[PDB]
RNA sequence: AUCGAGAGGA
């Protein structure tokens, strides 16, 4: 709440960088696991996340302790076996 | 770019002379639904407690209650007498009261004219009320249409939006310098009646309808007429109720083009030529062409010289003195008005029978090879052409003849010169003949083998076998006559709503070109990109809501 | 669902009162009477009868909406007369005439009744 | 405390409990109406 | 009359021969009394508008449990008629009352396909109305997980509990016919057990804004075998201001204003009209039919007969009209001499005044009104819901933003797409410009690309924003926030 | 930029106005003090209204002009067009 | 006209077949609208079509072509080139949930404290 | 600047409608009377239904709205009973509310009509007017063989100014002027309009000459009674009702001027 | 469905006469002889009974629900 | 609650 209140004069767009994902990506290792979640609580590395969000309503999310208001979803990665071809990038 | 917003309502619209322009009526329920954050201050202390007392239950009142540190107080159910308590540093969510402004919205939006801001009047049942005038810039009715009000939530929305979208400023429009309000159809039709030269009110008529006048001093002027019995004009009425001083000369839609000319140019034997002097209606019977939307009519000429506050009045005690008017003189529609006399039947019939024994001779003409095509058409393309304008002279004569035929005491007529609604090609369809009808441009195609109908013989071009209803609708069509009308309105339909969807990109890409175009502050137009596009706005560097139709002395 | 109810167009409201007397500023000896719970049947014969006073200039009424349930009646009379005056004195006069015709309709349905 | 209900083939008065068929006794149909509630519903003629 | 020999022969050689030319129209199309003196989109309009006229849609509505259902009080079979409405069995089961019609301007408020209904004739019953709604519901034990019961909720042992009344139930977790049932009132009292203990709420409320009444329902057994409810709740619609009501011409309007009867003209004889429509409507759509019903209506009325409004047939013509009209002390045109209400003068232009079929249309305004401030929210983007019945805000669209830009409007734009809309906030790391993860609590701010926590700043806009930003940074995009 | 010397019009446009309304009635409703008068006002906006109408509005104008410059504006050396 | 006569003769034309279509029918539009359409289909030195194809090459920004049309090509393409929106628009700031620099936003304001006496 | 001397003149006085002609006074007045007539004259209505059962095909708002659109005889019970606004007793008392009783089972084959001769009132003096001792009696619902009804009514005191039901006039005929003496409304074509009932011309003219010098007088009615009053009683109660609602007017006003 | 009690437009009973204007047409009288009869000299009232129809008796035929 | 479809109103 202390991080003054600033106006955007500028949007720079770009194309993530692999080790910027791997660097911001809140997951460790990335998601390895297919399944959503295992015995109702969610799989650690999974897609449903303990730590990329909250799940339902009257939780916090394990990064940033923050509600379903408060917290914004946080990033995570997939390490690819080998370099695959981006469709939206593919004429460039 | 587009989302659903909080505070909002839509109800369907009804009608409401009794409202002025800029005010919209509101069902009590929506006014208890929305509320409005007020900042609690000494001066409404007083007020805002009153009405969080009152609570959530009784309209006027409220359910919330904001703490300057965050937390809100919902009072709808058990309200806590300890919190009910509020300083200075809250806020309280009350609910809509009478004044407040609201935008008023009906989709679709095509100018800005289609929102505009509106003061609140609380209202019985369950619509939203809105005065006829303001109708026409909303492109409206009231046959099942809605409307959609949003309600500014904050002190400078509020402010913003009484400073820039309110009615009275909306009257002239920037798209073509010429007010968007005028005089609709009742008050339209019931101020011809009214500014006629042989209207004459009595005294009792005379006060009645000044109680109406709000821009009123009090005075009530000499009667026209004092002996042998004290009578007031119509013209005298409606002179009192234009406002200032304003100068106007007018046309009314029955001015003969020779009246100039000759004699009486200046004293009109039809009492034509309005004429609006320091603020009087010194002649003239008034219409579409001197109270509507027209460039140079009364009311833009009053929003000229006054003020849109005036004008404003000026359309409210317009609509509201000429209704208890109505009230008395009265106006209706039926059988009597669409029948023509004896001989103008008469008149009729030999307009068309003539047009029939026409084309006659021209279908010999044509298969007796004696028809020479005509430079740059075909001999079918001539053929045609000559068939269509011998019908289209026919329903013409008809037409002037029914015209004519019709009385001052013609309620078609009547709405018709006011401009109310209605039109010469109405009567001449209701009295005389509907017409010819025409399925892409062209007149009725051989659907069949060379046949129209299978009631015909192959290859007949008579004027009944492709499509001209000699009957009038007071008549009554026959049954070949009734397929070919429906598909002249199946043509109609269609052409409706396929045009839409072209029309709309059409309009979608226009703005998303030109939408970061702006006239900056060194008077300049220049694009996002700060990419001059004028050096002055429209190269003169003036709002198109200001500027007027003038005469240049020196060229002709 | 914002149906009024149906005696709200003549039972009084709590703490409202029936007539209002306020003072016209424009023009001298006027006054503005605001009555509510009532309309034309009321008006109308107000009106008129105030229109019979030789010395009121000014009679006039007015529904400032067919939703709202009261009436506003302007007089404006002599300098030497009052409206207030005027209002009470038609008033008393449209009670005579009514008593009037009552009698007068019960004797005429008497004789018609007796032969 | 019965609860009965109204056979809607042949409309006899039988009566049913939670946790039981839904059958009517008398003829075996399926579909039953409730009877009207007792309580004291007031209408104002208007 | 086709075959009969002329002095100038057309055709002489006829193979067949119409039953009747009125044959061409269909069944919403025969309903109109003289089509033939109508323009054709008034045709169009009729036909597509008698499919939502009101009255008796089945003789065995009382054991029909359709979801939605009106019946009119008093339907009555039009005194101007077409002859196949008895093919149609339009007669039978009419959707429609005669009106005694004056088109008139009066006050100002029939302006605009606008219609002046008289107060008194809708207190006796004037186009009067009821509303059906049926509800349903079952118990499903597709699994012992988690199955549905019908009984009633107590506050002491389920969860989901709202702040409705939950007394209006038996024992059996139903309601009774002929019980009184306001908005967000429990008629269906269903709890499943949980996997605010070992059972949660799943009741069926009522409709918002109803104050209707139960009218009866059914309990039975559904395919799968399990309990069926079925639920009609009925409700009486006075028709009121914003109500739409058609003739059989295309002429359509809105309810403006509800006179009493002393308020309404009327003529020598007490007749005061039951709806008054504006003159300005005829001249635009020349539904010269629409008088000639109102013409044939009133001489039917005086006659003790059903008019014939066959399209085409030489027989009957406005004239004889007239003249049977005139026959019954009547103007042979249909003018009367009508009075106002509220002064008992003479209204100087005599009035048209007649009977005339009417339709209710489906379209009660109890049904359009809606007004939302800060209700429920969507899932996917924090912005306001859709339809009244989720009781969703309206969209201020494309084109709204756009007059508001031509207005310069900022503040209102900035109000209304984002204030009013979906408020929201997320720190941005000065650096990168990518969302930093932020604690309130503690107020430790990181951002784990550039592993920096003072460069961290707080920007405010709205939910669709951030979803869409996070959509391209899902889709590699880096859209950097660059606050400097 | 000189202060000696201005390049854009000295009348108060609409959206100038508006705005300054606005700000200048939220800043009333927020307890600030007033520059006229008031007789018996209490609503900001037309509080606000007397306020502009006395040229006694404690708010300056900062137009900025596309080269990037600006040039400061109070609100009592501006004409009211309305 | 444009190939063989001029831009500015293009402008013209523009503008004189604009108006004949607008007021064929009898109907009015004032000059300043036409004209303004007329030199933001020209200033650029050629016809810029009101299309994707002519408005989305102007280098007008990324997040106003992604509200006009072709959303996802126009930002792959900034995206690739490392474009920046200068959010001189108002779009952009529409987007962004800012106050548009559009009527009364194109100005600040500022307290004057001397005033205040 | 005093008050008209209007005469009154009877021409037809049955058992359902009055005919009389009022002279000498103003069209105000004359049309506050009819407004009067068909408004302001409390009656006794049926305001008040608790349906106990009902088999019927009619839902209760049906039946109820039947019901209170039965008349009931109001000739003199009127006047003792109050509205229930000003009563102090409980929702209902014998001085502001008259009971009613419907009891009807259909047990024979034979369609069975409930008409009003089933409301049964515990005034003597109050009762439907189709069952006052012809005019058969109103029909309420049909019932076959099961079908049954069993309601309770509450008859309140009430004016057409509420509810059409309280309204005691079937038609209130009111003309001035039957020739257009003082024009009035002004006929495009004169000739074809039929005369006036009251009309005294020959059939080669169409209407009066104009008068210049003339006001409207000599106001005709024609007051068809719904049977809840006899019209005599309509017109006395209408007279007594607008006296004293002058009469209201009249103190408040005195009462504004003192607080002045 | 069922006769209305009372005319719309003046308020008239006509709820009392359905029956009578039945077997007035059974009668032999003409429709237009039996509302004379019947004393229904306004053509509201006329129309009121003229164009009714009567829905009840069709509603009458189905079993009621409760024995 | 989500998706999709259909019917509609201006
Ligand atoms: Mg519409
Ligand atoms: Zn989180
Ligand atoms: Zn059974
Ligand atoms: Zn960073
Ligand atoms: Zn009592
Ligand atoms: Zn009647």
């Amino acid at each position: 709440s202390a991080c003054p209140l600033r106006t955007i004069k500028r949007v720079q767009f770009g194309v993530l960088s692999p080790d910027e994902l791997k660097r911001m990506s809140v997951t460790e290792g990335g998601i390895k696991y297919p399944e959503t979640t295992e015995g109702g609580r969610p799989k650690l590395g999974g897609l449903m996340d303990p730590r990329q969000g909250v799940i339902e309503r009257t939780g916090r999310c394990q990064t940033c302790a923050g509600n379903m208001t408060e917290c914004p979803g946080h990033f995570g990665h997939i390490e690819l076996a080998k370099p695959v071809f981006h469709v939206g990038f593919l004429v460039k | 770019m587009g989302k659903r917003v909080d505070f909002s309502a839509r109800t369907v619209i009804t009608p409401d002379p009794n409202l002025s322009i800029d005010q919209v009526g509101v069902p009590r329920s929506i006014a208890a639904n929305m509320t409005f954050a007020e900042i609690v201050t000494p001066f409404n202390i007083d007020r805002l407690q009153e009405l969080v007392r009152r609570g959530n239950s009784q309209y006027p009142g409220a359910k919330y209650i904001i703490r300057d540190n965050g937390d809100r107080i919902d009072l709808r159910f058990h309200p806590k007498p300890s919190d009910l308590h509020l300083q200075t540093g809250y806020k309280v969510e009350r609910h809509m009261c009478d004044g407040d402004i609201v935008i008023f919205n009906r989709q679709p939006t095509l100018h800005k004219m289609s929102m505009m801001g509106h003061r609140v009047r609380i209202l019985p049942w369950s619509t939203f009320r809105l005065n006829l005038s303001v109708t026409t810039p909303y492109n409206a009715d009231f046959d099942g249409d809605e409307m959609n009000l949003h309600l500014p939530q904050s002190l400078e929305t509020r402010a913003e939006i009484q400073e820039l979208a309110m009615v009275p400023r909306m009257i002239v429009t920037p798209q073509s310098n010429r007010p968007v309000m005028g005089i609709v159809q009742d008050t339209l039709t019931a101020v011809r009646k009214f500014t006629k030269r042989d209207v004459f009110l009595e005294r009792g008529e005379v006060m009645n309808l000044l109680m109406f006048l709000s821009t009123w001093d009090g005075k009530v002027p000499q009667p026209a007429i004092l002996k042998p019995r004290p009578l007031w004009t119509g013209k005298q009425i409606f002179s009192l109720i234009i406002p200032g001083h304003i100068n106007c000369i007018r046309t009314h839609s029955t001015h003969p083009d020779d009246e100039d000319s000759g004699p009486y140019k200046h004293i009109s034997p039809g009492d034509t030529k309005v004429v609006v002097e320091n603020g009087e209606l010194i002649m003239g019977i008034l219409c579409k062409k001197s109270l509507g939307t027209s460039a140079g009519s009364l009311v833009h000429i009053s929003y000229l010289e006054m003020g849109h506050d005036i004008t404003r009045l000026f359309y409210s005690n317009i609509q509201t003195v000429i209704n208890n008017w109505l009230l008395i003189e009265g106006h209706t529609i039926g059988i009597g008005d669409s029948i023509a006399d004896s001989k103008t039947y008469q008149d009729i019939q030999n307009t068309i029978k003539k047009a029939k024994q026409d084309v006659i001779e021209v279908i010999e003409k044509a298969h007796n090879n004696e028809l020479e095509p005509t430079p740059g058409n075909t001999l079918r393309q001539t053929f045609e052409n000559q068939v269509n304008r011998i019908l289209n002279d026919a329903r013409d004569k008809t037409g002037s003849s029914a015209q004519k035929s019709l009385s001052e005491y013609n309620n078609f007529k009547s709405m018709v010169v006011s401009g109310a609604k209605g039109s010469k090609i109405n009567i001449s369809q209701v009295i005389a003949v509907v017409g010819q009808q025409n399925v892409e441009g062209k007149r009725i195609p051989f659907g069949f083998k060379h046949r129209t109908l299978p009631h015909f013989i192959k290859d007949d071009y008579g004027p009944e076998s492709r499509g001209f209803v000699e009957n009038s609708y007071l008549a009554g069509l026959t049954p070949t006559e009734f397929f070919f009308h429906a598909m002249g309105g199946r043509e109609g339909l269609i052409d409706t709503a396929v045009k839409t969807a072209e029309t709309g990109y059409i309009q979608r890409r226009l703005i998303k070109s030109m939408e970061s175009v702006m006239v900056k502050y060194d008077a300049t137009v220049r694009n996002s990109i700060n990419q001059v596009v004028q050096l002055r706005y429209g190269e003169d560097g003036l709002a198109g809501e200001s500027v007027e139709f003038q005469n240049l002395a020196t060229l002709k | 669902m914002n149906a009024p109810p149906a005696f709200e167009s003549f039972l009084l409201f709590e703490g409202e009162k029936k007539i209002t007397i306020n003072k016209d500023t424009k023009v001298p000896n006027a006054c503005l009477f605001t009555i509510n719970k009532e309309d034309h049947t009321l008006g109308n014969i107000i009106k008129s009868q105030l229109l019979k006073d030789p010395q009121v200039l000014f009679a006039g009424y007015k529904v400032p909406h067919p939703l709202e349930h009261k009436i506003i009646i302007r007089v404006q009379t002599t300098p030497d007369y009052s409206p207030q005056e005027a209002f009470t004195n038609a008033i008393t006069d449209l009670i005579s005439e009514l008593s009037l015709l009552e009698e007068r309709f019960r004797v005429a349905i008497k004789d018609k009744q007796e032969g | 405390q019965p609860m009965i209900y109204i056979c809607g083939e042949c409309h006899t008065e039988n009566e049913i409990k939670s946790r039981d068929p839904i059958r009517c006794r008398e003829c075996g149909y399926r579909i039953m109406y409730k009877k009207r509630t007792k309580r004291l519903v007031v209408f104002d003629a208007r | 009359d086709d075959l009969q020999e002329k002095e100038v022969a057309y055709c002489s050689t006829y193979t067949h021969c119409e039953i009747h030319p009125s044959m061409i129209l269909g069944v919403c199309a025969s309903i109109i009394p003289f089509p033939d003196h109508n323009q054709s989109p008034r045709n169009t309009y009729q036909s597509a508008m008698g499919k939502q006229a009101m009255g008796v849609y089945i003789t065995n509505f009382h054991v029909r449990m359709d979801t939605l259902a009106h019946v009119l009080y008093y339907p009555q079979k039009p005194l101007v008629t077409t002859r196949s409405m008895e093919y149609l069995r339009f007669r039978e089961l009419p959707a429609g009352i005669n009106s005694i019609v004056a088109i008139a301007s009066y006050t100002g408020y029939n302006q605009e396909d606008s219609v002046i209904m008289n107060r008194s004739a809708v207190d006796r019953g004037f186009f009067r109305s009821v509303f059906y709604r049926s509800y349903k519901e079952q118990e499903s034990k597709k699994g012992f997980d988690q199955e549905e019961v019908f009984e009633k909720p107590t506050r002491e042992t389920c969860q989901g509990m709202r702040h409705a009344i939950y007394d209006k139930l038996d024992d059996d977790g139903l309601i009774a016919p002929g019980v009184r049932v306001s908005g967000d009132d429990v008629i269906i009292g269903k709890t499943v057990t949980l996997p605010r203990y070992t059972k949660r709420d799943c009741s069926t409320f009522l409709r918002t804004s109803e104050t209707g009444i139960v009218d009866q329902v059914m309990v039975t057994l559904n395919q799968e075998g399990y309990k069926f409810c079925k639920i009609r709740v009925r409700s009486v619609r006075i028709p009121q201001i914003g109500d739409k009501f058609a003739s059989r011409h295309g002429q359509k309007g809105t309810c403006g204003i509800q006179y009493r009867q002393e308020d309404m003209p009327f003529t020598c004889e007490g007749i005061t009209p039951d709806i008054i429509i504006n003159p300005h409507a005829i001249p635009s759509r020349m539904t010269i039919g629409h008088l000639i019903e109102c013409l044939q209506g009133k001489v039917s009325a005086n006659k003790g007969e059903i008019g014939d409004a066959t399209p085409f047939n030489d027989a009957v013509n406005v004239q004889k009209i007239s003249n049977l009209l005139s026959d019954y002390g009547y103007h042979l045109r249909g003018n009367e001499v009508l009075y106002n209400g509220f002064t008992g003068r003479k209204i100087t232009s005599q009035i048209f005044i007649g009977p005339t079929y009417y339709q209710r249309l489906k379209h009660m305004v109890d049904d359009k009104i809606h007004s939302r401030a800060r209700g429920p929210i969507q899932i996917l983007n924090r912005q306001p819901m859709e339809g009244r019945s989720r009781d969703g805000g309206l969209r201020f669209g494309e084109m709204e933003r756009d007059c508001q830009i031509a207005h310069g409007a900022a503040q209102f734009l900035r109000e209304r797409l984002f204030e009013a809309s979906d408020p929201y906030q997320v720190h941005v790391c000065n650096l990168c410009g990518i969302m930093a993860i932020a604690n309130t609590r503690t107020h430790t701010y990181e951002c784990r690309g550039c592993r920096n926590k003072t460069q961290i700043s707080l920007v405010r806009m709205p939910y669709a924003c951030k979803l869409l930003f996070q959509e391209l940074m899902s889709m590699s995009i880096a859209p950097r926030m660059m606050s400097v | 930029q000189a202060n000696q010397k201005r390049i854009t019009t000295p009348y108060m446009t609409k959206y100038e106005r508006a705005r300054v309304l606005g700000t200048r009635a939220l800043q009333i409703a927020m307890c600030a003090p007033v520059m006229v008068e008031l007789e018996g006002e209490t609503d900001p906006l037309l509080i606000a209204m007397k306020e502009l109408k006395a040229r006694k509005i404690p708010i300056i104008i900062r137009r900025y002009l596309p080269d990037g410059s600006y040039e400061d504006w109070g609100v009592d050396e501006l004409i009211i067009s309305d | 006209i444009f190939t063989v006569l001029g831009i500015e003769a293009v402008r013209k034309a523009l503008e004189r077949e604009l108006y004949h279509v607008i007021s064929f029918d009898g109907s009015y539009v004032n000059y300043r609208h036409l004209a303004l359409l007329c030199d933001t289909m020209t200033c650029r030195g050629h016809l810029m079509a009101i299309t994707r194809h002519g408005v989305n090459r102007q280098d007008t920004g990324p997040l106003m072509k992604c509200s006009f049309e072709e959303t996802v090509d126009v930002l792959m393409e900034a995206a690739a080139h490392g474009e920046s929106d200068p959010m001189k628009g108002v779009s952009e700031n529409i987007m962004l949930g800012q106050l548009a620099p559009a009527g009364t936003g194109c100005f600040d304001l500022l307290l004057d404290a001397e005033k205040c006496k | 600047p005093y008050a008209n001397q209007p005469t009154v003149r009877i021409t037809e006085l049955t058992d359902e409608n009055v005919k009389f002609i009022i002279e000498n006074t103003d069209l105000a007045v004359a049309n506050s009377i009819r407004r009067v007539f068909i408004a302001e004259v409390p009656i006794i209505a049926i305001d008040w239904v608790q349906i106990d059962a009902n088999s019927s095909v009619l839902h209760d708002e049906f039946i109820a709205h039947r019901l209170g659109l039965i008349p009931l005889t109001s000739d003199d019970i009127v006047d003792k009973l109050q509205y229930s606004r000003d009563c102090t007793c409980e929702e209902f008392c014998p001085e502001c509310s008259v009971e009613f009783t419907l009891d009807v089972r259909c047990n024979e084959d034979q369609t069975r009509h409930v008409t009003s001769r089933d409301l049964i009132s515990n005034s003597p003096r109050v009762i439907p007017v189709t069952s006052r001792n012809e005019q058969d009696d109103i029909l309420i619902v049909k019932l076959r063989k099961g079908q049954e009804l069993r309601l309770r009514a509450y008859a309140k005191k009430g004016f057409g100014k509420e509810h059409a039901k309280w309204n005691p006039t079937a038609g209130v005929a009111f003309e001035y002027d039957p020739d257009n003496a003082l024009r009035h409304t002004v006929y495009p074509k004169p000739e074809e309009w039929p005369k006036s009932e009251y009309s005294e011309l020959d059939e080669d003219e169409s209407q009066a000459p104009y008068d210049p010098n003339g006001k409207p007088e000599r106001f005709y009615y024609n007051v068809e009674s719904c049977g809840s009053l006899r019209p005599e009683t309509i017109v006395l109660s209408a007279l007594s009702g607008l006296k004293k609602k002058l009469s209201d007017l009249q103190t408040q006003l005195s009462h504004e001027i003192q607080s002045d | 469905m069922i006769i209305p009690v009372r005319c719309f437009t003046c308020g008239k009973i006509v709820g009392n006469k359905w029956e009578a204007y039945l077997g007035l047409l059974q009668a032999e009288y003409t429709e237009g002889d039996a509302l004379d009869a019947l004393g229904l000299k306004r053509y509201c009232c006329r129309r009121m009974l003229l164009a009714h129809v009567d829905l009840i008796e069709k509603l009458l035929n189905y079993a009621p629900l409760e024995k």
